[PDB]
C-alpha cells in the first residue's frame, strides 16, 4: 500500500467542499514523502503568491522537486490523496480545463498553470491557504510554451527598457500568444517577476555563440544554393534576401575534414540543450479511453 | 570605463562614431541623476534641416569609482550622407524601469566633435578589455553650462580631420537653430494663453465654475482667485520645455494632465497621464477627474493650477475654486510631422 | 432587493416611540441623466407618520432636485415641475426583524408578516 | 460620487485659502522678478 | 551590558538609512500638506552685492515661518511627548536622521530626510541642556585635560 | 591635545579616523570666516567632492 | 555704522536679531514690528544665504548656546557636542566607555 | 456661511491687470 | 576554471579544446537516510545507505 493524508486542521465549508469535489483525480504536487502531511506542502501557490509577483520559470523549476499525487477522496476533515512511485503503472484522468485530446502512446508532462491561475487557484479561507493545480499537457505543447515564455522575457526587456525599440501592437499579439493547430492561446503572463527567467537565458548565450563560431561551412553553402534558386515549403521564412552575413562567411573554401570536426563539436553542444529546455516528469501514456477520458501512463521523473 | 568598450562591440556596428563621454558628479548635481544600477539609457539624435528622427539605442552606463570620477556613457553620432552637422543635438534620455523617473539630457555635435579632435582550426577570442589608454579631453555642455569629459582612445586616418558640413545662406541665427525646440514650444504656449484670454472676452471678462466647491464667504479669497489666473498665464507663456503635456497628447499613440506650481513655490511635473478618464466634458466626467488626487488639491487648496489636455488638443486651465477655461493647442498638419519627427 | 431599500429609521439613538404599525413607501423619482429623461424607483420604512416622512423624503433627494433645478433657468416648461410621487405599499409589524438572503449575488430582504394595503401616488416636491 | 447629486449644496471639497502664506510667496516671487 | 557589547548591531546600515523608513511613513500618510517651503533648499541668484540680498528679503515681510527644527529645540522634554501634539511627534520619526515634507510629487508632498551629522543636532527634548554638560564632563576625565 | 587622544592613531584607508570621529578636526568643515585661499587647500586633499 | 557696515546673517550662531537690528535700521522695524522673531533659534535667514536642513549646524546646536551658563565646564560641553553620529565614531566611544 | 455650488458664479477679472499682467510676460520671455 | 583556462588558451584556440565537462548519473539515494561519516587509514570517507544505482549516459555542459 501507499498512500498520503493530508490533514485540515480547522474546519472546512460546504463551497469549498463542493469546490474541491469537481478537482477530484487531478494531480498535484505536494512537499514531502510522508504519510501525515498538513496543507502547507500541497499548494504549489506556495511559491505562487497572489500579493506577490508570480515567477513561471521558478514555479516551474519547484515542479521537478516535488512529489506528485493523485486525489482520491475529499472529506471535511481531510484530504487522502494517493502518491506515485518514481517506477509505477497508475492512471490519470483528463480533468485538466483546457481539453486536448490525448491517445495511446503520447507523451506527457506537468506544466504550472499558465493560461489561468484562476481557474487553478480555489481558496480555501478555513486555513488561510489556497492550493494551486498543475495541468498535465503533451509535450508538444509542454514545450512549445517555454518556446513561447522565454521569447516573450526578451521582447519584453527591449520594450520595458525604452519604448521605442519595440511596437507595443505587434508586441502582445507576437509574445504572447501560443500557436496550436486550430486554436491560438493567451498566456497569464502580464504581472511577473522575471528575475530567474533571465538566468536561463543567461544560459542560452553560452550555449548560442559557441554554436554559431563552429557552424560547418557547408550548410551554409547549402542555405544560398536554395534561399534563391528553390522554393521549398519550409525556407520561406528566408525569402530571397538571404541574411548578408551568411555571404560574408563564404569567402572561404570548402575542407571536408575540418568539417567533420566542426560537425562534431556542434553535435555535442546540441545534446546539452536538453538542460535548458526541460519539462517536469514524464508520463509515458500507453492506453487512453475516450469515453471515459482516463489514461494509464508510467511515471518516471527527471 | 568598462562602459566604453562595451558599446564598441555592440552599440558600435550600428553607428557611425561613438562619442564617449564621462559626466562628473558637478553634472550629475545639476540634472539630478542618482545613480542606481537599474537605470535603462536610451539615445537618438534630433537633425536640423533634414526629416529630424534617428533610431533609439539603448545605451551602457556604469557608475566609475576612483584620472576623473562620474558616470560613464557613449554618445552615437549619426553621419547621414557621409559626414556630420555641426548643429544637431544628440538627446540622452534617462529612465528607471519601476518607479517614475524621465529625464532628457541633450548634448550638440560641435561640443563633441570637436573634443574628439586631437589540422584544427583556430578560433579567433576576443574578449572585452580595458587594455585601450584613454585621452581625457575637456568639454562644456551648451545647454546647462557644466563640464564634461569626452575619451578619444587609440585605434585615411591621421590625414583628414573630423568631417562637418556648416549651414548655408539663408539661415537663422545660431542662437536660434541651437535652441530650435525652445522657439517652438514656447511660440505654442504663447498662443495657447491667447486662447484662453479669448474665452474671457467673449463671456465678458468672467469666470464660471465647472466643478462643485463650496468657496467660503470672504470677500478677499474672491480676489485671490483672480490673481491664480494671472499668475498662470505668466507660468504658461514661461514655460517652454520639452515634455510638455499636449506634446505627450500629440504623439500619443486618454486625457494628459500637467500640474503647475504658481510663484514658484513648487517645480513643474509635467506630462501626468489621466488613465481610465475620458474628458469628454459632461457633467459625469468631472467626477472622474475629481477622483483623481492632484485635482482634489488643485482646486480645494491655493498656489498651484493644473491643465488638462485632451487627445484632440483641447485643454482646460483647472483654477482653485473650480473655475476653467477651455482653451485650444493649435497644431497644423505640418508641425505634427515636426513634433512627432523629433519628440515620438 | 437591498439595493432599492431605503431605511429611514436609524439613530445612534445619540429616543423615539415604539408601535405597532410600521409602514412601507414606494417612491418614484422622475429626473433627467445624459440629457434624457429617467426614472428612479427607491422604497422607505418607516413607521413616523405620514407628515414627517415627507420631509425626511425630501431631504434625501437633496441634490436630485438641485441639479435638475438647474436647467430651468433657461427653459420654464410646466410639464416639467412635477418630480416626484409616493405611494403606500402596506403594513409590516413592528419589530419583525428582515432576514437578509443571498441568490444568484443579489442580496435580498424579506419581511415576515407583511400584510398590503395599497394607497394612491401623491405628487410630492 | 453620482453623476445625478453633482451639484450637491454642501459638496465634500471645501476651498481653504491660507491668506498669510499667500502673500509671502507673493512678495518673494514679485522680487525675483 | 555596556555599550561596546551592544556595537554588533548598531553599525549596520539598517540603523542608518531613512530610505526603509520614508516609505513606512509614506503609506501612513500618503496625502500631505506640503506647506511653507521655507528651509529646505538653497536658491542660487547671480548676486555678489549682499546688501541686495539682504534688503530683498526683509523689505515687506509681515509673516514669519517657523520650520519643524526650530520649533522642537524650544519644546521640554514633557511638551512634546503629550498628546495636544500631532506634529512635532510625527515626524520623531529616526534617532540619527531628521525628516520634513517636500512638495514633490504634483501637488501633493512626500517625506523626506536629512542626517543630523552630531550629537548636539539631537533637540532638547531628546538631548537636554543637563545632559550636555554631563557628557561633555565624561569628555575632560578621559582625556585628562586640564582647562 | 584632547581631541587627538579619543580620535586614535589608527586609519581606514587612505583617510585617518581623525577626519571621521569629530566635526571639529574634520576639515571639510570650514571656518565660517574664510580670508585666504582656504577653498583650493581643501579640494587637493578630499575624496569627498567639493 | 550705518555709514560703513551692514549686515549679513548666514549661519545657525551667527544669525542673531539682537545684534542685525543695530547695523541697519530696517531689520530694526522688521524686529519690532512682529516680536516672535527676537530669538535666534526662531529668526528667519534669507533663502540665498542658508538653507537649514541642508547644513551641519541644524538650529538645536543654535539652542544650546543661547541657553548656557558660560561656565569652564560648557566649553567642554561644545567640544563634546561636535562629535559625529556615525558608525565608526561608536566604535571610539565605546573604547573609552563615553 | 459658504457659498454653494452652482454654474453660474462668477469672477469678474479686470482689463487693465490682465493686460499689465501681459507686459510682464513679454520681459520675462 | 572557465575564465582561467580560455584565458591560457586566449591566442590558440581549436576547435577541440572546446568541450569542457560531463555529467553522468550514478544512482539514487532515498531521502530518511543520511550518510555516516567514517575514517579508514585517515581518510573521511561517507558511505551510504540503501544506495541504489542506476546509469546515465555523459552529457556535455559549458
Amino acid at each position: 500500500d501507499k498512500s498520503i493524508v493530508v490533514n485540515l486542521t480547522s474546519r472546512l465549508f460546504a463551497d469549498e467542499l463542493a469546490a474541491l469535489q469537481s478537482k477530484i483525480g487531478s494531480v498535484l504536487p505536494l512537499g514531502d514523502c510522508h504519510r501525515l502531511q498538513n496543507i502547507q506542502a500541497l499548494g504549489l501557490g506556495c511559491v505562487c503568491s497572489r500579493e506577490t509577483s508570480p515567477d513561471y520559470i521558478q514555479i516551474m523549476q519547484y515542479l521537478s522537486k516535488c512529489t506528485l499525487a493523485v486525489l482520491e477522496e475529499v472529506r471535511p476533515d481531510s484530504l487522502r490523496l494517493t502518491r506515485m512511485d518514481p517506477s509505477d503503472n497508475l492512471q490519470i484522468k483528463n480533468v485538466y480545463a483546457p481539453f486536448f485530446q490525448w491517445d495511446s502512446n503520447t507523451q506527457l508532462a506537468v506544466l504550472p498553470p499558465l493560461f489561468s491561475r484562476k481557474d487553478s487557484t480555489i481558496v480555501l479561507e478555513s486555513n488561510g491557504f489556497d492550493i494551486v493545480f498543475p495541468m498535465v499537457v503533451p509535450q508538444q505543447l509542454g514545450h512549445a510554451i517555454l518556446q513561447q515564455l522565454l521569447v516573450y522575457h526578451i521582447y519584453s526587456k527591449i520594450s520595458a527598457g525604452a519604448p521605442g525599440d519595440v511596437n507595443m501592437a505587434e508586441l502582445d499579439l507576437y509574445t504572447t500568444n501560443v500557436s496550436f493547430m486550430g486554436r491560438t492561446y493567451r498566456l497569464d503572463v502580464d504581472n511577473t517577476d522575471p528575475r530567474t527567467a533571465l538566468r536561463v537565458l543567461d544560459d542560452l548565450s553560452m550555449y548560442l555563440c559557441i554554436l554559431s563560431a563552429l557552424v560547418p561551412r557547408g550548410c551554409l553553402r547549402l542555405l544560398t544554393a536554395l534561399v534563391r534558386h528553390d522554393r521549398h515549403p519550409l525556407t520561406e521564412v528566408f525569402e530571397g534576401v538571404v541574411p548578408d552575413e551568411v555571404t560574408r562567411i563564404d569567402l572561404d573554401q570548402l575542407s571536408v575534414p575540418d568539417d567533420i570536426t566542426r560537425m562534431r563539436v556542434m553535435f555535442s553542444y546540441l545534446q546539452s540543450l536538453s538542460s535548458i529546455f526541460n519539462l517536469g516528469p514524464r508520463l509515458h501514456v500507453y492506453a487512453y479511453s475516450a469515453e471515459t477520458l482516463a489514461a494509464s501512463c508510467w511515471y518516471s521523473p527527471r | 570605463m568598462d562602459a566604453h568598450a562595451i558599446n564598441e562591440r555592440y552599440v558600435g556596428p550600428r553607428c557611425h562614431r561613438l562619442a564617449h563621454v564621462v559626466l562628473p558628479r558637478t553634472f550629475l548635481l545639476h540634472h539630478a541623476i542618482p545613480l542606481e544600477p537599474e537605470i535603462i539609457f536610451s539615445t537618438y539624435t534630433r537633425f536640423s534641416r533634414s526629416p529630424g528622427s534617428s533610431r533609439r539605442l539603448v545605451v551602457c552606463g556604469k557608475r566609475v569609482l576612483p584620472s576623473p570620477s562620474g558616470l560613464a556613457l557613449s554618445l552615437p553620432l549619426f553621419s547621414h550622407d557621409g559626414n556630420f552637422h555641426p548643429f544637431d543635438i544628440s538627446v540622452l534620455r534617462i529612465s528607471c524601469p519601476g518607479s517614475n523617473l524621465s529625464l532628457t539630457v541633450r548634448f550638440l555635435y560641435l561640443s563633441l566633435v570637436v573634443a574628439m579632435g586631437a589540422p584544427p582550426v583556430r578560433l579567433s577570442f576576443n574578449p572585452v578589455n580595458a587594455d585601450v589608454p584613454a585621452t581625457w579631453r575637456d568639454a562644456t555642455n551648451v545647454y546647462s553650462g557644466a563640464p564634461y569629459y569626452v575619451c578619444v582612445y587609440e585605434r585615411e586616418d591621421d590625414w583628414l580631420p573630423i568631417p562637418l558640413s556648416f549651414p548655408e545662406e539663408p539661415v537663422p541665427p545660431p542662437p536660434s537653430l541651437v535652441f530650435m525646440d525652445d522657439l517652438f514650444i514656447n511660440t505654442k504656449q504663447c498662443d495657447f494663453v491667447d486662447t484662453l484670454e479669448a474665452a474671457c472676452r467673449t463671456q465678458g471678462y468672467t469666470l464660471r465654475q465647472r466643478v462643485p466647491v463650496a468657496i467660503p464667504r470672504d470677500a478677499e479669497i474672491a480676489d485671490a482667485v483672480k490673481s491664480h489666473f494671472l499668475e498662470a498665464c505668466l507660468v504658461l507663456r514661461g514655460l517652454a520645455s520639452e515634455a510638455s503635456a499636449w506634446i505627450r497628447a500629440a504623439t500619443s499613440p486618454a486625457c494628459w494632465m500637467d500640474v503647475l506650481g504658481l510663484w514658484e513655490s513648487r517645480p513643474h511635473t509635467l506630462g501626468l497621464e489621466l488613465r481610465g478618464v475620458n474628458c469628454g466634458g459632461t457633467d459625469g466626467d468631472w467626477l472622474e477627474i475629481l477622483k483623481q488626487p492632484d485635482v482634489q488639491k488643485t482646486v480645494s487648496g491655493s498656489l498651484v493650477a493644473c491643465v488638462i489636455v485632451t487627445p484632440a488638443l483641447e485643454a482646460w486651465l483647472v483654477l482653485p475654486g473650480g473655475f476653467a477655461i477651455k482653451g485650444r493647442y493649435r497644431a497644423s498638419k505640418e508641425d505634427l510631422v515636426f513634433i512627432r519627427g523629433r519628440y515620438g | 432587493p437591498c439595493d432599492m431599500l431605503v431605511d429611514l429609521d436609524e439613530s445612534c439613538p445619540m429616543r423615539e416611540p415604539a408601535g405597532l404599525n410600521v409602514t412601507i413607501y414606494a417612491s418614484l423619482v422622475y429626473l433627467r441623466v445624459n440629457q434624457r429623461p429617467s426614472m428612479a424607483l427607491t422604497f422607505f420604512q418607516s413607521g413616523k407618520g405620514f407628515a414627517e416622512v415627507v420631509a425626511m423624503i425630501k431631504d434625501h433627494f437633496t441634490d436630485v432636485i438641485r441639479t435638475k433645478y438647474i436647467q430651468l433657468r433657461h427653459e420654464l416648461y410646466i410639464n416639467r415641475l412635477v418630480f416626484g410621487a409616493v405611494c403606500t405599499l402596506g403594513t409590516v409589524p413592528f419589530d419583525s426583524h428582515p432576514v437578509h438572503q443571498s441568490l444568484n449575488s443579489l442580496p435580498v430582504l424579506v419581511f415576515a408578516n407583511f400584510e398590503a394595503a395599497c394607497g394612491p401616488w401623491t405628487v410630492f416636491l | 460620487t453620482e453623476a445625478g447629486r453633482f451639484w450637491a449644496p454642501h459638496p465634500e471639497n471645501v476651498l481653504f485659502i491660507h491668506k498669510p502664506t499667500m502673500e509671502e510667496t507673493r512678495r518673494v516671487a514679485l522680487g525675483l522678478r | 551590558f555596556g555599550y561596546q557589547n551592544a556595537l554588533k548591531s548598531i553599525c549596520h546600515p539598517r540603523m542608518h538609512n531613512p530610505t526603509q523608513s520614508a516609505q513606512a511613513l509614506n503609506q501612513a500618510f500618503p496625502d500631505p500638506d506640503g506647506g511653507h517651503g521655507y528651509g529646505l533648499r538653497y536658491e542660487q541668484t547671480p548676486n555678489m552685492n549682499l546688501f541686495r540680498t539682504f534688503h530683498q528679503y526683509y523689505m515687506g515681510k509681515n509673516v514669519a515661518f517657523v520650520p519643524d527644527v526650530a520649533q522642537k529645540a524650544l519644546v521640554t522634554t514633557e511638551d512634546l511627548l503629550h498628546p495636544t501634539s500631532h506634529r512635532l511627534l510625527r515626524l520623531e520619526v529616526h534617532p540619527f536622521f531628521d525628516f520634513f515634507v517636500h512638495p514633490c510629487p504634483g501637488a501633493r508632498g512626500s517625506y523626506r530626510a536629512t542626517h543630523r551629522t552630531m550629537v548636539g543636532n539631537i533637540p532638547q527634548p531628546l538631548a537636554p541642556r543637563e545632559f550636555q554638560e554631563s557628557r561633555g564632563a565624561q569628555f575632560d576625565a578621559v582625556t585628562n585635560m586640564t582647562h | 591635545q584632547a581631541l587627538l587622544k579619543l580620535a586614535g592613531h589608527e586609519t581606514v584607508g587612505r583617510t585617518p579616523i581623525t577626519h571621521l570621529v569629530s566635526a571639529l578636526l574634520d576639515p571639510h568643515l570650514l571656518p565660517p570666516f574664510a580670508y585666504h585661499d582656504v577653498f583650493t587647500d581643501l579640494m587637493q586633499k578630499s575624496s569627498r567632492q567639493p | 555704522a550705518e555709514t560703513m557696515f551692514y549686515p549679513v546673517p548666514f549661519n545657525k550662531l551667527y544669525a542673531d536679531p539682537l545684534v542685525a537690528a543695530t547695523l541697519h535700521p530696517l531689520l530694526a522695524n522688521y524686529v519690532t514690528r512682529l516680536p516672535n522673531q527676537r530669538n535666534a533659534v526662531v529668526f528667519n535667514v534669507p533663502s540665498n544665504l542658508m538653507a537649514e536642513y541642508e547644513e551641519w549646524h541644524k538650529s538645536p546646536v543654535a539652542a544650546y548656546a543661547a541657553s548656557c551658563q558660560a561656565t569652564p565646564g560648557a566649553i567642554s560641553a561644545m567640544v563634546s557636542m561636535h562629535q559625529k553620529l556615525s558608525a565608526p565614531s561608536f566604535i571610539c566611544q565605546a573604547k573609552h566607555r563615553m
